[PDB]
């Protein structure tokens, strides 16, 4: 998902290859810029 | 008989950046859990635009105060990222690590100045290939905006991406004395009573806005 | 058959004017793709080089088909035999990228360095001859740089090319009736 | 336990010409628009056929003009792609990187005379094994065309790829003394008036005509 | 399409292996030359 | 990580035998058509079944002529495609490049005499383990064939293959003394006025006749 | 087919590996070792 571009699969398995996540129970900036105002506030002519 | 193989001349070395991963050695592990930690960013654009960063002036300030004497211009820059002007803005600290970029970068400019304290200014945008212009008369032949102060103190406009190619570069090169992509024109139209207040100056990325081609350069 | 030759329509009679027969063609090995699809040694500087393929010499078949179209895109594939480590930076990098390694670095392995590179340049397509100062080529036609303590060998291979507008491909102009040469035969 | 492999000797070398690709090392990378742009060509023989080029005889001039003396030869030269009348075609350019062909070339013949000037030509094949025609007397025994002059200035004809084997060398061999694949023939019948008037040549690449067996020989 | 002759599939994705195409909104000569008289034009006679 | 492999000792050297193909490098040559050129063969044996050729004879002769004195020994030769008798043949050339054979060759004999000469002939096949017979009457206990001459002119006969192994050597070693593979022997029964006359003698391969294990020996 | 024993297909296109054969519009010897005669010719007695 970063830099890897290999079609086949992985020989090891993932919880070899990489360190497992777990869970208790772009986010923020992603969410922040979309909701950017984009208008005018004026009243618009022509 | 076993599965023959031609080991290939040219193949195999260790490349800095190659699409591949290396072998693991030491498995099982679980890591302590981490999910909704606040303030996540996935792409450095979506900070670039969600947050302006500002302007540089003489005198290492980030605004502009305003003049009385027959001197319209308040700033003049090379529409460059690496423009004096924008090397203290959280772009211009993206930009050093690509070749090149496309789209619009957007201007911010907000009035500090008290509520008896009026002014009425022009943003242009000058394209490369003739003298940027030297007056709010010649420059109203640009790409222009013109606003004045009131309940709202900050105007924001977008400088248009326009070049014969479709990306530009990030940096500048030794051999190009005029700037390659143009000026960017403030000028102040008039005032009432705003002597000495300052318009401070921020950038962020547009909407389209795009660097592509990672390089590392020393730089810092 | 007469026309009207000041057209430029094209005209192509065939042997059946005359009572032959136009047989099958097979024309695969002058596909574009296929001919410029093969390396090409380029004369190296010592360690900097910068990736233009006008570096290729024009009688070589691939430097004479090159400037035989005015505008043409490919990616790339470069050989190379060097000393130390490789580094490739993009087109427009700043130079003294070269010495940075986060920057594709292929470590030396013996005896040469293969590398699959993009097309980078800011342009839709390149230009073998651009008609600007009149010779000199604009500095953003090139596919990057690459660096190493030394680089002994340098090959070119354009990949996936693309030609358009074809321009003069020259043969030896013979002193003789005919250019004749020694053919490899038993 | 792994796969055993046998890493085969003979195998692996770096082949200039070889149908594999090398690894990647710089992902993602998208262009610049490109489709639609005017003039691409797909196939070099495209070209060949479409855009006619200029024959050279002697003197370096694209033309022939009429004699008015009893030698009825206009010109005389060597089906060969390594001619001295073909050395500026872009048809001989591109053979030159290739050992073999066979098919169709197309001569293309144009009078330039005024009005009142008038002509009749005749072109003809004389394949290898005996001296070629003198005289357009003899050379009627070969396949031949003959024509006029008239509201239409340019006349085309097909040599016939005619040999013992299916293809022949684009080169010529110092040791073949006589053209290997025989002469073409340009004879003037007579004209009325037409002295000094030019008629030029150009030749392109028939229907079936072929290139095969792509060779780098210095060359230019 | 050049030449390249692996019957088998390339273990890296292709926008890892080339750069990628993009689009707006033997073309030119091919069309040029399919379009060649091969005609007669005076009567023929036998 | 990437896959692991054994690279293994012992495997991978070039074998000049092996049953594999090299890497290419130069592709998309279409050939000639040679679609139903006459002649072809795709097996060496159908051509020895299909074309005798001669027996070589003292004096370098394909023939032995009618003796007319009380000896009736025509000929008597050791059944080895190494013998000098067969050293001419076709047989005996393919043979010398395999180790072993087994199955019938076929031995044509023909009478070449006027009209008004006749004889009648025995070949006779001598088993090895006792010595060749010398006379018609102790070869008659033999595998035996005997004919005349008369509107045919042609004989042919069938030397069985008979052997304690299922195969046996197309070379003769140098310890072996008698030969393994017992004799044919060619007698003359008697003739009527053929004195002088010649009978000529080939060898072809019988339908069953096999060689196995390709061998490489100088020789020719 | 002559000296060959691999049972997997090969990595290289046929284009590639061989020349590739064309048409125009053990065939003699085998026809002519068939068609031998292995009769008898005479009436057979016994």
């Amino acid at each position: 998902s970063g830099n890897t571009g290999s079609i086949i699969n992985n020989y090891y398995m993932q919880q070899y290859q990489n360190s497992m996540d777990t869970q208790l129970g772009n986010d923020w900036f992603s969410k922040l810029a979309s909701s950017a105002f984009s208008g005018l506030f004026g009243a618009l002519l022509a | 008989g076993i599965f023959p193989v031609a080991c290939s001349d040219g193949y195999g070395g260790l490349v800095t950046t190659d699409p591949k991963t290396a072998d693991p050695v030491y498995g099982k592990v679980f890591n302590p859990p981490r999910n909704q930690l606040p303030g996540r960013f996935t792409n450095l654009l979506d900070v670039a635009e969600a947050c302006p960063t500002f302007l540089r002036f003489e005198g290492g300030v980030p605004y502009v105060t305003t003049k009385t004497d027959s001197d319209r211009v308040l700033a003049q820059f090379d529409m460059s990222l690496a423009a004096k002007h924008m090397s203290n803005t959280f772009l211009a600290g993206l930009a050093q690590y690509y070749t090149q970029y496309s789209g619009t970068i957007n201007l911010h400019f907000m009035f500090t100045g008290p509520t008896d304290a009026k002014a009425r200014y022009m943003v242009a945008y000058a394209p490369p290939g003739m003298e940027p212009p030297k007056t709010p008369e010649a420059a109203a032949h640009c790409i222009h905006a013109e606003w004045d102060t009131g309940l709202n103190s900050k105007f924001t406009f977008s400088i248009p991406y326009l070049s014969a190619a479709d990306y530009t570069y990030t940096a500048s090169d030794v051999a190009e004395t005029t700037n390659v992509q143009g000026w960017v024109c403030l000028f102040q139209i008039t005032h009432g009573k705003a002597d000495g207040d300052a318009l401070v100056v921020l950038a962020s990325a547009g909407k389209d806005f795009e660097l592509r081609l990672p390089v590392d350069a020393r730089a810092e | 058959t007469t026309s009207a030759g000041e057209s430029a329509d094209p005209v192509t009679t065939t042997v059946e004017n005359y009572g032959g027969e136009t047989q099958i063609q097979r024309r695969q090995h002058t596909d574009v793709s296929f001919i410029m699809d093969r390396f090409v040694k380029v004369t190296p500087q010592n360690q900097i080089n910068i990736l233009d393929l006008m570096q290729v010499p024009s009688h070589t078949l691939v430097g004479g088909l090159l400037r035989a179209s005015t505008y043409y895109f490919s990616d790339l594939e470069i050989a190379v035999k060097h000393e130390g480590d490789l580094t490739w930076v993009p087109n427009g990098a700043p130079e003294k990228a070269l010495d940075n390694t986060t920057n594709p670095t292929a470590y030396h392995k013996a005896p040469l360095t293969r590398l699959a590179l993009p097309y980078t340049a800011p342009h839709r397509v390149l230009a073998t001859v651009y008609n600007g100062e009149c010779r000199t080529l604009p500095t953003s036609f090139n596919y990057g740089a690459i660096k190493a303590t030394r680089v002994t060998e340098l090959l070119y291979r354009m990949k996936r090319a693309e030609t358009y507008c074809p321009r003069p491909l020259l043969a030896i102009h013979p002193t003789e009736a005919r250019h004749k040469q020694k053919i490899v035969a038993p």
